């Protein structure tokens, strides 16, 4: 089958700018690719045909090119509505093939994550679980990494982190980690902490508890 | 009658092009008139027959053309784990064309393509090809309706049941004045002939170079029947359009299939869906009943009149003999909704092998008495068999049983005078309507121009 | 008494035989004034007019050549005797008609050309397997007919051209059989195979050693060798004097001028020989098939007798077209060509089975009338064709030419021939409309008006000028 | 107008068999060929196969050879697409698609149908409040919905009132179970001073529960 390297993975720009998406393939393909959009949360709507060709209701600054395996997605000046998921696709040879796929995200100044640490309810832990949560709010860019420590001693067992899309109002990301553990096994140790590492700070942002202690 | 025969004016083209074969007027988005004339053997790049389309600007002195250039190039796609392929060599274009608005349709009738999946293929076929372009503004698009991506085995395994390979698309071909282009195309349904009807506007918006197999969702095609009296009928050899079932919103379509029903011949009037209305049968075998079509209303009551041509028709003689000379046969439309009856005149040649009823042009009214006119052609007629075209003239019961005027061919023998025909249109303007005569076999075009009546 | 000749009042001796048949013109001298010189030949002798002054032309009818019909068309350089008399001379006064006989006999033991045209198509391959012994059986039966039997063999398919002939893959073009699992010939128009000849084995054995090919389109080809059958008078190889069969066998339906046109051609037929030293009609790709009033006209023109052997799912089409082709047979072939020997005793025996009689330049003012007499003796009003013979029967005909007025030129001549047949009748014409005292006339006679005159005949007319 | 409207939302047992539809809405189905595509977060997109409605016949990816089984009937104007044996990794949307003009390409596409397979029963959910630790100008609290099958669950604060300044995160399969969760930062002055609720429904099993944010 035929191999689609679409790149970037991910590019962050700002309205009016003028980008441009890539897509290689293994072997030459003669103009026979398309291109695609998937507007955040939604359905597929057709770009491109044979290389440069604009599908019907298209807007006239999208624009595709290239030749032999190496073709292109261009846009001029950027629309609101244009930060969005876009996929190339060959059709030269049965199977068609798709590529990995370019997400359009809004730049912005950097911005440090507000964390916030949550030990288990009453609720919980009367029925035999025991839920930590730990919130890391409004950051940019999207590159973040969490790590759960207990007694100090980093733990990778029972994580389970959730992120958000690029918020509307003021463009950046939040996440969520929550180790879940056992009643008897919540109560082996004493302080609980999840260490948040972003480019905004050398240091990792720390929040921590102590178990009985309040 | 009032045709002008002593000062014409001749255009010409390539030697052995076949400049002349078809013709059709073209008026510009100016309202000035021209002529678009094709030359299915016209050389290519490669030095080989590929045909060509000229467009003649109106001059009195007459003269050379200049072409309507259209691509000549092969075309190769490998998609879909296909192989596309278009031949264009000895295509024929320009064996027929046709002008509708500012726009030009010419056709190659014998384009061939064949799709290539590994070891098996479509076969190589010829399903036919029109160009279209928009002579001001250069726009440029194509048509091939039979165009197939099937394996051969498949066709053999149906019954060769919808097989469009060998339609010849293009081999006749009209423009309704709405706009929607109709194709005769002789040897589709495995020789049956099927029809393929597209608007325009449509075919331009839904072409694009390089892909050879694409989609028009608003196009039309007639329908495949298992009826032997269809078998190898050649079913749109010729096509015309008029108004027969008194609703002025619908288009009706003529059809021509002189070999119906083992080369008896017939011509069909059909609804825009393809539907038969009616059917009138040839007279004789092998006269080839259907060989051309034309609509116009003679007698001046407002309903469509329909003329057939049977070229071959053997007329009958004294002691038992019988003698091909050619007919054409004058249906009159009844008022109201009723059935075509019986021929209301039967038009027979004179000259033996002259072919009388070859080609038949409606004239509009050419000496200004207020009913339409016609012209029958007769490309081996004349008491030398260099051929001759009859003007008839419109009258309250029909036309007249003898005609007003001859045209003797002023080409050499062998020219084929009259074989194309065209006229109804006012070229230099003068309020009386024209006639272009094309003489393939001669290279050339003879415009004769209408005077006041003498 | 008074009769038209008198009470016409005639002026000369060319106007009293105007009148009517019967009228006589005395040029004597010795005549009465007031006794007319215009009157029955009885009337004139009975006022004492000279003998050898009277002039009165009789319409007579008296024979040339008539050599005696043959009892066999066997031997001889074609001395053959079909028709007798062979030539007669013919006289006749103005508005005057006389008659005279005519013989026609279909002799026995006549010498026969048979051309085998077969289609061999793909549809046709079971139908070669079973004619492979056709020429010993062919001669076997028809020696029982004729001791001069010739014999020949020529084969079609269709034009090779797109769309008729496969033209993809490459190796389709070397064997059209290629997508299936046997070979084929390379597709054919018409080809040549077996000029006609009289030893029979030749057939037989270029029959063994023929193939079928294949071709798209179910009609084929066939009018298209039809035509160069006839027209290539020497490579088929008739002889002048012979009957000729041209046997057309096929399955399915066939080609007509104007379907060209689906290969791009457009060029009408030739009706000339386009068949050279290959033996390939070599205008297949570039002419069109031929029209069937052209076919009629170059059939009529050699003499052939065409046949079309066709299986039962096409008779009621070659018997529409043999309608539109006067002089054709059909016979109705089964499926695997088993049963065309029979088939072609039978044609020759329907063809030679009538005597139709045609006039050739035939004068406007001279019109003809017929009376056969068919089977035994039985005169038929009316009619100048007979049915029903057989070989060696004789039939006659009584012929009547009725004159109108008299033509300028005296001396004209025309022919009655039957169709198909070599010899026929030549009738010699003479208008006898002048006298023969016209020819010692005296121009500027000084018995007429002091020189202003001509005394011809034994009266005075106006000359020259007047 | 060309609109291709897929089935619902599938919701079946591992091993059992789903056949989703495509009608045709504003064209005949008949007209082009009809494709079926695959996507998953990770996988990304996966081309199925392709049937031409006029005829019936079909191309498939070797790797989707024995679950799919892609089929059309001219009569509803519809195509569908049955899959066999299901499996956890054939939880995925699928799409249907088909061509504008080109014969080959992939340009009008159908809204989706939502397929998961699992085991799970129809749970409930299990609500907890997430308060603070025993500070700062800005307060953050939370809300944890643990263990609840199938999806969704509608999530608001003060039934719909405290909208601004919230985070309700992407829900997780927890071991055949879905977990949520979600946040919401006022200033010091509001909490405790005005009560806060986490208004949870779960419309499949029809449970509205509420809990409040106690301080500890
Ligand atoms: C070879 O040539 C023969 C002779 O022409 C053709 O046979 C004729 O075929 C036509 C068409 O099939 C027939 O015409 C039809 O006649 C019917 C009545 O015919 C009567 O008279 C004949 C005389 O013998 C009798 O045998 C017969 O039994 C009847 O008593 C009509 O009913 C038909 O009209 C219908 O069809 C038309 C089609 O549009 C409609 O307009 C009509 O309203 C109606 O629906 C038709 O007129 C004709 O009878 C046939 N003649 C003979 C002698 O058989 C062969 O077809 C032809 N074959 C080939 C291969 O070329
Ligand atoms: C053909 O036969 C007809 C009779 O059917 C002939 O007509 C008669 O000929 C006889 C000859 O003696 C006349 O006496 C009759 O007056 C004729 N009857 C008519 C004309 O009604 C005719 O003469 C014959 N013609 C030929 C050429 O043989
Ligand atoms: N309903 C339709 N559209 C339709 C109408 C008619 C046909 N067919 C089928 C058949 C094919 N033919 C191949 C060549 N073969 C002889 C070759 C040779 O002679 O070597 C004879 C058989 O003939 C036809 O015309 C198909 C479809
Ligand atoms: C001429 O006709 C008459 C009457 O039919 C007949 O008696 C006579 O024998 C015929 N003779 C010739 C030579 O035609
Ligand atoms: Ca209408
Ligand atoms: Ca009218
Ligand atoms: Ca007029
Ligand atoms: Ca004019
Ligand atoms: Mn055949
Ligand atoms: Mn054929």
């Amino acid at each position: 089958d035929i191999l689609m390297t679409q790149s970037p993975s991910s590019m962050s720009v700002s309205l009016g700018d003028t980008v441009s998406i890539t897509c290689h393939a293994s072997q030459g393909i003669s103009s026979n690719i398309g291109w695609l959009q998937q507007k955040p949360g939604k359905s597929f709507m057709g770009l491109i045909y044979y290389g440069t060709n604009l599908v019907d209701g298209v807007p006239s600054r999208f624009s595709g090119s290239g030749s032999g395996a190496d073709y292109s997605l261009t846009i001029s000046s950027l629309d609101s509505e244009d930060f969005a998921d876009y996929y190339c696709v060959q059709y030269a040879q049965l199977p068609y093939t798709f590529g990995g796929g370019t997400k359009l995200e809004i730049k912005r100044a950097d911005a440090a994550p507000t964390v916030s640490i949550f030990p288990p309810s009453s609720e919980q832990l009367t029925s035999g679980g025991a839920s930590v949560v730990c919130f890391l709010n409004n950051f940019y860019p999207k590159d973040i990494n969490v790590k759960w420590k207990i007694d100090g001693s980093e733990r990778q067992n029972g994580v389970l982190n959730s992120w958000t899309d690029q918020d509307s109002k003021d463009s950046t990301y939040s996440m969520s980690s929550t180790l879940t553990l056992t009643k008897d096994e919540y109560e082996r140790h004493n302080s609980y902490t999840c260490e948040a590492t972003h480019k905004t700070s050398t240091s990792p942002i720390v929040k921590s508890f102590n178990r009985n202690e309040c | 009658l009032n045709l002008d025969p002593v000062q014409l004016t001749f255009y010409a083209g390539p030697n052995g092009s076949q400049f002349g074969f078809s013709l059709d007027f073209h008026k510009d988005s100016h309202g000035r008139v021209a002529i678009v004339v094709g030359a299915p053997r016209t050389l290519g790049p490669s030095q080989e027959e590929t045909g060509g389309v000229f467009l003649c600007p109106w001059r009195a002195e007459g003269g050379q053309c200049p072409s309507l250039l259209f691509d000549l190039r092969d075309e190769t796609r490998n998609v879909g784990s296909q192989t596309l392929q278009t031949f264009k060599a000895r295509q024929g274009l320009g064996a027929s064309v046709v002008s509708w608005s500012d726009v030009i349709v010419a056709c190659a009738p014998w384009q061939h393509w064949n799709v290539l999946e590994k070891t098996e293929e479509a076969e190589k076929t010829p399903v036919g090809s029109c160009f279209l372009a928009q002579p001001e503004s250069g726009r440029r698009a194509e048509y091939s309706p039979c165009r197939g991506n099937t394996l051969s085995r498949i066709y053999v395994e149906n019954d060769f049941s919808w097989d469009k390979r060998y339609c010849e698309a293009g081999f006749s071909s009209v423009v309704t004045q709405a706009g929607e282009l109709v194709l005769g195309a002789p040897g589709g349904y495995y020789f049956l002939g099927l029809l393929a009807q597209a608007p325009v506007a449509d075919i331009f918006s839904s072409y694009r170079p390089g892909i050879l197999l694409w989609h028009v969702s608003s196009q039309s095609l007639s329908f495949d029947s298992s009826n032997p009296e269809y078998f190898d009928g050649y079913w749109g050899y010729s096509v015309a359009v008029g108004e027969f079932d008194g609703d002025l919103n619908t288009t009706e379509y003529v059809v021509g299939a002189p070999t119906w029903s083992w080369t008896l011949g017939a011509v069909e009037i059909l609804d825009s869906y393809y539907q038969r209305l009616h059917r009138l049968r040839g007279e004789q075998m092998a006269s080839y009943f259907g060989h051309s079509v034309a609509v116009t209303d003679v007698n001046g009551d407002g309903r469509h009149d329909l003329l057939v041509g049977a070229p071959l028709y053997m007329e009958s003689r004294a002691d038992r003999k019988l003698a091909e000379v050619g007919r054409v046969y004058l249906f009159l439309q009844p008022r109201g909704p009723h059935a075509l009856g019986a021929p209301s005149l039967l038009l027979t040649g004179t000259q033996l092998y002259g072919r009388f009823g070859s080609a038949i042009a409606p004239l509009g009214d050419l000496d200004r008495d207020g009913y339409n006119d016609i012209a029958v052609a007769a490309p081996y007629g004349g008491p030398s068999g260099r051929g001759q075209v009859l003007v008839f003239l419109g009258q309250s019961e029909g036309l007249r049983s003898r005609p007003s005027q001859v045209l003797d061919s002023p080409f050499p023998t062998g020219s084929a005078f009259g074989f194309s025909l065209r006229g109804a249109v006012d070229i230099d303007d003068n309020g009386y309507p024209d006639l272009i005569v094309g003489a393939y076999g001669a290279n050339q075009v003879a415009v004769y121009r209408a005077q006041p009546v003498v | 008494g008074p009769n038209i000749c008198t009470t016409r009042g005639v002026s000369s001796c060319q106007q009293c035989l105007a009148v009517s048949p019967m009228c006589a013109w005395c040029s004597d001298e010795a005549l009465p004034l007031g006794s007319p010189r215009c009157d029955l030949k009885e009337n004139l002798l009975k006022d004492n007019c000279a003998p050898e002054s009277i002039e009165f032309p009789v319409s007579e009818a008296r024979v040339l050549e008539d050599r005696p019909l043959s009892d066999k068309g066997s031997g001889d350089s074609s001395q053959v005797t079909q028709v007798s008399p062979q030539r007669i001379a013919l006289r006749l006064r103005p508005d005057d008609s006389k008659n005279f006989s005519i013989q026609v006999r279909q002799v026995e033991d006549y010498p026969v050309d048979i051309y085998y045209l077969m289609d061999l198509s793909y549809s046709m391959k079971d139908d070669l397997w079973s004619i492979q012994n056709l020429g010993t059986k062919l001669a076997t039966q028809m020696r029982k007919l004729t001791s001069n039997l010739r014999i020949g063999f020529g084969a079609f398919v269709d034009k090779p051209v797109s769309p008729y002939m496969y033209i993809s893959p490459p190796e389709a073009l070397e064997n059209p059989c290629y997508d299936m699992k046997t070979t084929c010939l390379p597709m054919f128009g018409y080809k040549h195979v077996l000029t006609l000849t009289d030893q029979v084995t030749r057939f037989n054995e270029e029959v063994k050693k023929q193939s079928v090919s294949r071709n798209r389109d179910a009609p084929e080809g066939g009018f298209d060798a039809i035509m160069q059958a006839t027209v290539c008078d020497e490579k088929i190889g008739w002889r002048n004097d012979a009957s000729h069969l041209l046997v057309f066998t096929t399955d399915a339906k066939t080609h007509i001028a104007l379907d060209g046109r689906l290969a791009g051609i457009v060029q009408p037929n030739d009706g000339q020989c386009h068949v050279g030293s290959d033996n390939h009609y070599s205008a297949s790709t570039t002419m069109d098939y031929p029209s069937l009033g052209l076919m009629t006209e170059k059939l009529s023109q050699k003499n052939i007798n065409l046949i079309f052997a066709v299986t039962e799912n096409v008779v009621n089409l070659y018997q529409n077209y043999s309608e539109l082709i006067p002089g054709t047979t059909v016979g109705v072939l089964s499926m695997d060509s088993s049963n065309v020997l029979q088939l072609i005793v039978d044609a020759y025996g329907k063809i030679r089975s009538k005597v139709e009689l045609e006039v050739r330049d035939l004068p406007e003012e001279l019109s003809l009338s017929f009376n056969a007499t068919c089977l035994n003796n039985e005169v038929i009003p009316g009619l100048k064709s007979c049915m029903g013979l057989k070989i060696g029967d004789t039939v006659s005909f009584s012929i009547e030419a009725k004159v109108r007025g008299c033509p300028q030129e005296k001396e004209k001549s025309f022919t009655i021939k039957p169709v198909g047949f070599k010899d026929s009748l030549i009738v010699q014409v003479t208008f006898d409309c002048d006298c023969a005292c016209q020819a010692q006339a005296e121009p500027n006679s000084h018995r007429c008006n002091n020189g202003n005159g001509t005394f011809e005949c034994g009266v005075c007319r106006c000359g020259p000028g007047w | 107008e060309v609109q291709l409207q897929q089935s619902g939302a599938e919701l079946v047992k591992p091993g059992a068999s789903v056949k989703l539809s495509c009608t045709a809405s504003g064209f005949n189905i008949k007209d082009t060929y009809v494709h079926w595509v695959k996507q998953r977060p990770e996988q990304g997109l996966e081309w199925i196969g392709r049937i031409d409605p006029a005829n019936g016949y079909t191309k498939y990816d070797p790797k989707f050879q024995g679950k799919a089984t892609i089929t059309a009937d001219t009569s509803s104007n519809t195509a569908y697409l049955q899959l066999s044996s299901l499996t956890s990794e054939d939880t995925a949307v699928y799409y249907c698609v088909r061509p504008l003009y080109d014969y080959y390409a992939m340009d009008y596409w159908g809204q989706g149908t939502s397929v998961t397979v699992s085991s799970a029963k129809t749970t409930a959910p299990s609500v907890y409040p997430l308060a603070p630790v025993c500070t700062g100008s800005s307060v953050t609290l939370g809300c944890l919905v643990k263990g609840y099958f199938p999806e969704p669950v509608t999530l608001t604060w003060n039934s719909g009132s405290l909208s601004s300044g919230v985070h309700t995160f992407p829900a997780v399969l927890q071991s055949d179970l879905y977990t949520l969760s979600s946040s919401v930062t006022v200033t010091s002055s509001t909490w405790p001073s005005q009560s806060i609720t986490c208004n949870v429904a779960h419309p499949a099993s029809s449970t509205k529960v509420d809990k409040k944010i106690e301080p500890r």
